[PDB]
């Protein structure tokens, strides 16, 4: 339903920093976690775009003093197919 | 007059596409029209004069046959004079747009839970569909009011409503997708109670 | 509203001249007016603000009468500053014309056999009832429709249909009539099923 | 549209200033309309995209709530890009200029006591207010029609009738509150009785 | 819970101009006014992070302009032990 | 509702002159005042737009001469949240 | 209770003018005129104190052209010993 | 009801001694003092206009021989809305 | 509730030597590894901030001498969220 936000880090520990940033910044819900193999794992929180827009700019500034930041993205509404066919906490 | 629908009938195909031509001149906006329909089975929404001598070319189909139909306009539009002022080729447009593309809509009362609200205009029609296309399907806001070209002398117009933080995420995408063509705009972020849901009286 | 016949009936006098001004101004279109319906006793059809700021004159009456408010109206006008834009005296318009003059007619159908159609858009107002007026008198055409300065900001189209060497000698007259008063002549040979009896939707 | 009266019911709170806005943009048109509605308690008689592209903003209230709502509404517009074109602020607005603001009124008749006419047309619509409300205080003359800016892209006209001296120290009257914005006045000492009552048809 | 947004001012006018500009430039919700002593009065609202964002933001501009502004701040998510311990609006 | 004024002295002495002198010159309401420490207090004057807005200035002028003058400002529309949450004697 | 204008011209023409001026500027009632002779002569009109300080202002600006402007001044509410000593055209 | 006086002395020694010399030099009522923080503390005369303009500026003589006088002023008659919102001593 | 270490390691020897080396150095749970793949393994251990704190830099200066230490970070206070969502050792 909310905003999408992602971190994507080689490392786990820096998704884990990221993620516990993501969380303290603004009011979010960190959803889970996503392993896609080979060491990265993307950090996926979910909530309104302005909060979203703040955790994950907040999230960025502070993975990367720990580890390896692959991508940074916030998409302000995905698309119903999205959280219907992509595990992002909002599966029906 | 039911051919500015969002989805067909079960006896209809489906035309999703939209193709907004946008011409100084009126003589070869027809000369764009039915080259536009000959190369091309695309069918053609409006072929109209509006304002500041202008001529408004809006076509639908599918995506292949709309991308067809505006080739053919590129290469007959920009023969000698160039005369194309603006074109738009939406793949697939969004169902609150449809509507709003015809007669100048205005809106009398929006809801009960609207926020904010955000007013859009842009120099050209092209960037008032492309920005008021782009940005309600990166945002969950509700179109409200519109106002292309007529009566407003080339200009064009849009309201956008909802969360505020929904309306500057829309007021980011516009912003991109215009650039230069907007004109100016407004991120009123709590509207007056003797404001809401009528602008424009 | 029906001072804008082609005859007059048994009980009026004959009235086949026709006095058109284009003025910058709209006082100074009054006093062009008064100062016309002053010196000769020219029926007046019309005193119409027309799009950019333009006042629209037209007067009607017998051949003597027309010329000599048409010369008063012209001397009144170029006193000073050059409020005078375009100016028109037919002698004897054509009567497929004078139905095409005080509202914006469109065409709704054209007759089964009409291979040809032409579009032409001048600058002025003036220019467009003097081309169309010519391309009546010269090649047994049809003019559908035409729009005089209102909605599209000062310019003016028409469209005339036929067979196409008949239209191919209405461009022809209609390019050396206008001169530097034409915008853009577009002469489409074979207009689409799809389009044929509306051009304007 | 029963907002536009002259005087208020006895239910009512009596409200005779009035405050004309113009504005280059409507975005930012809508920016100073719910701005000069947050400072101060001015009932908004119309916030109207007119032609040319601006948009007309007029506020109606007691003398100190229309001027607090301008001097938000001014201090509003001005922000970087200057796209305030005109301002007006009546602290009294003259009986006879109130049912000629929201519709374009045009007249049909006059009296027989009617011996000269005068047509006045500014570039803005400020001015035509302006002068027309000077006009109707300094002398006896009746406001016969007004148009403000739709249809003739941004110019305003208005015209008073009455006898010739009163109409002419309305004419030194509205060219000393113009001055500039006056695009050209008409002084008809004695219209043709044809054209007496019907000037615009 | 929700978003915080915080105009100090030394003077009461100045606050009240800034409390008045925050609740007319977003949806905010002012809870009340913390009075430290010495002139210093600090108004308080309290809403999601977009309009109390835009609301300190104005209340700032417009408090500069009469008074004498000591400190801006908005904080996304407080903590549940400053929402307990401090006076902010939502002491359950 | 009705239109705001203010007049905030650094002294008990200046704010009493300044609060005769506004509901001398005018037709206000002085609704009471409010002590914010630190040798600050401010008169609250509570009416219709035009008689705030003379009643104000004449008590500028009015309290400069035993006073010191820090603040003065007219709200002419306050919004309901503020009189909902500031002491402005229209509190329902 | 009504807030009262006066413009003073030496002179009789430029107190008709201002006199007029006055009440075509905005809703005020000229209930008469003061000839305290030398050439001096005040006209005073009265209503509501923003129509009088837009009407006073405007006759002064119309007064200086033809006459001789002594002294413009609005008492916003002049007291009712002054309404019922002084001829001001609201006497009990 | 009767006139007013106010001496206003950063300390409260200085206004101890503004206020028995203000009622030792005439027939007044010390109604009080006012603590407006800051030091500032202001004693409050109110009795018939001589008296208080005998007994204020005896005050102000004798209380610029020990402390820091910040203001003083008289008030012959404070309206009634000044009497029933300011504490006064004449609250009805 | 508990403060988190982790020691993240491209080899699972370096990764069994840090965690060899965090049990020894202070009193803290070493609650197990997550695999990200690709080579990676992440130890994570769990108490209060000084163990941690003091167990993860012994780790680090144990096991750059027998591997490639990827990242080491140290959360005092991890959010209630991370806890419940991550698989850190305390999921509720």
């Amino acid at each position: 339903a909310d905003a999408l936000g992602m971190i994507e880090v080689r490392g786990f520990v820096g998704m884990v920093e990221a993620a516990d940033a993501m969380v303290k910044a603004a009011k979010v819900e960190l959803i889970g976690y996503e392993k896609t193999g080979g060491g990265y794992v993307t950090a996926v929180v979910r909530g309104d775009v302005a909060a979203v827009k703040a955790a994950t700019e907040a999230g960025q500034r502070a993975a990367e003093r720990v580890g390896e930041v692959v991508a940074v993205h916030v998409i302000p509404r995905p698309h119903v197919n999205v959280d219907a066919a992509l595990p992002l906490g909002r599966t029906p | 007059p039911e051919r500015f629908d969002a989805t067909p009938p079960a006896g209809e195909p489906d035309r999703p596409a939209l193709g907004v031509l946008e011409l100084t001149s009126i003589a070869r906006g027809i000369t764009v029209a039915d080259a536009a329909l000959k190369r091309a089975p695309s069918l053609l929404l409006m072929s109209r004069p509006v304002s500041s001598g202008k001529h408004l070319l809006m076509m639908r189909g599918q995506v292949a046959e709309v991308e067809e139909s505006m080739i053919a306009a590129r290469e007959i539009a920009g023969a000698g004079s160039g005369a194309l002022l603006d074109e738009l080729e939406l793949p697939y447009a969004h169902e609150q747009l449809w509507r709003f593309l015809d007669a100048p809509v205005v809106a009398d009362a929006w809801e009960e839970d609207t926020e904010s609200v955000i007013i859009v205009e842009t120099a050209t029609v092209c960037a008032a569909i492309d920005s008021a296309d782009a940005a309600l399907k990166t945002a969950p806001v509700v179109l409200r009011d519109m106002r292309l070209a007529i009566g407003i002398a080339g200009k064009a117009f849009f309201t956008l409503t909802g969360e505020l933080a929904d309306v500057e995420a829309a007021a980011e995408v516009v912003r991109e997708r215009c650039g230069a063509r907007l004109l100016e705009l407004a991120c009123i972020a709590r509207p007056v109670d003797e404001l809401r849901g009528r602008l424009f009286f």
